[PDB]
């Protein structure tokens, strides 16, 4: 099936749009192996999707990657992050626990405690606390706020969630972007996981959304959708690397962003943030 | 989680690793093997993955005794040479990249493992 060497699968508008209660994710397939950490290949596919996407990539590119630790100790998907980022990226990474990493900069510790001193361009989560289905603060409290206050304009965000693992305020803030979806890897099909994806972010409420019932959406299109396992997306991996944009990091004042702006940063092909050295320790 | 305790209780863990795994103990396990193109140059150590079809590459830090362990690394710079980077290992030693990484040296001026590529 064509899907199948697509990198995993997102949440067509189809599902956006309707209006349903919350049910339970039953998914029928609820394992296949590649010699590496499984890790490696959800973050593979969740990279090739977002090479589909208009990210904004500048020289120096600041990126943050939460919940980057595993109980071995190591990070797969920090090290993918290195493979497919600019050379000149910069990656900071944090975990609750100690583990070691190809981070540039590694924070141990709640993500609570790491104080971003400057705007980000990307931010990758995958923080996952294992301990009725209501909305849930924990790390998300954290996270809403850094896309509020911390983000570029024209930066994008790549949040894990789960059927369990969800926040309300996350979803409404999706519509702050010029895109957003869920996106859910082919690697990973049989779980309930996806990433919530916002990209390009815009400052200003674009879409509407009632995150409560958007969650309700999301389990609704992972209950009618069959996805097959797979991991054939990953048998070309040619032009896996995270294209060279050179995207513009320019600052301006509210005042001076007009139409033109927007459009550039709805495009992918601007940033507005600070060209600062970028700060970034732990409290 | 036994070798990385014997490494701790010493003064030389690179000898005592190799020691461990030339003595039947188990090599250290979960090294972050990465998915590539096998189009790369196989040099051994490399900003981005440069396998060959003869070779596999890994995330620096997990092939990296001192960074697994989480001693003092050995540089006179303080500076790890693996962490942040990528190390290419030879498809035939994948059984114990750590113990390859400790038992080699790559060339000061061609960049590839002597024995493993180097043709100076
Ligand atoms: C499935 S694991 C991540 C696997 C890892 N991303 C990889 O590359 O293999 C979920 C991680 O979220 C981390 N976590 C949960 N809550 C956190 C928090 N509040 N602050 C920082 N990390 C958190 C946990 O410590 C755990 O390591
Ligand atoms: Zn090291
Ligand atoms: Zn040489």
């Amino acid at each position: 099936a064509s899907a199948d060497w697509k990198p995993g699968h997102a949440m067509p508008s189809l599902f956006k749009v309707q209006n349903v209660n919350l049910e339970r994710c039953e998914l029928a397939n609820y394992p296949m192996p590649r010699g590496v950490h499984m890790n490696i290949a959800k973050y593979m596919q969740l990279c090739q999707y977002l090479n589909t996407c208009t990210l904004a990539v500048p020289a120096n590119m600041r990126v943050i990657h939460f919940g980057a630790g595993s109980d071995k100790g190591i990070a797969p998907g920090t090290s993918v992050l290195r493979q497919w980022l600019p050379t000149d990226a910069i990656i900071i990474d944090n975990d609750l626990n100690e583990f070691v990493s190809d981070a540039d900069i590694t924070l141990f510790g709640d993500c609570v405690t790491v104080r971003v001193g400057q705007q980000v361009d990307l931010v990758i989560s995958d923080m996952y606390d294992p301990t009725s289905n209501e909305s849930k603060a924990l790390f998300f409290t954290y996270l809403c706020n850094l896309i509020n206050n911390n983000l570029a304009l024209g930066g994008s965000v790549a949040i894990k969630i789960t059927e369990h693992s969800w926040s309300v305020e996350l979803y409404e803030l999706m519509g702050k972007f010029a895109w957003w979806t869920v996106f859910c890897t082919n690697a990973n099909a049989s779980s309930s996981e996806g990433f919530l994806l916002g990209i390009n972010y815009l400052g200003t409420i674009k879409e509407n959304i009632d995150g409560g019932a958007m969650h309700a959406n999301y389990i609704f299109w992972r209950n009618s959708t069959p996805m097959n396992l797979s991991t054939y997306s990953l048998f070309d991996l040619s032009k896996f690397q995270l294209k060279l944009k050179g995207t513009p990091v320019l600052q301006l004042k509210e005042s001076q962003i007009n139409e033109l702006v927007i459009s550039l940063l709805s495009q992918g092909k601007l940033l507005i943030r600070d060209n600062d050295t970028l700060s970034v320790s732990t409290d | 989680s036994s070798v990385l305790s014997l490494v701790n209780f010493t003064v030389d863990p690179q000898k005592a690793y190799l020691d461990f795994v030339n003595a039947g103990g188990a090599p250290l396990t979960n090294c972050v093997k990465m998915l590539t193109p096998k189009t790369g140059t196989g040099i051994a150590i490399s900003v981005k993955p440069e396998s060959t079809a003869d070779q596999e590459t890994y995330g620096g830090a997990s092939v990296c005794l001192y960074c697994r362990a989480h001693i003092e690394h050995p540089d006179v710079s303080g500076v790890c040479k693996y962490k942040g980077k990528f190390v290419q290992i030879p498809a035939q030693c994948v059984r114990d990249p750590v113990g390859f990484c400790l038992s080699n040296t790559p060339c000061n001026v061609c960049q590839y493992w002597i024995g493993y590529g180097c043709n100076c």
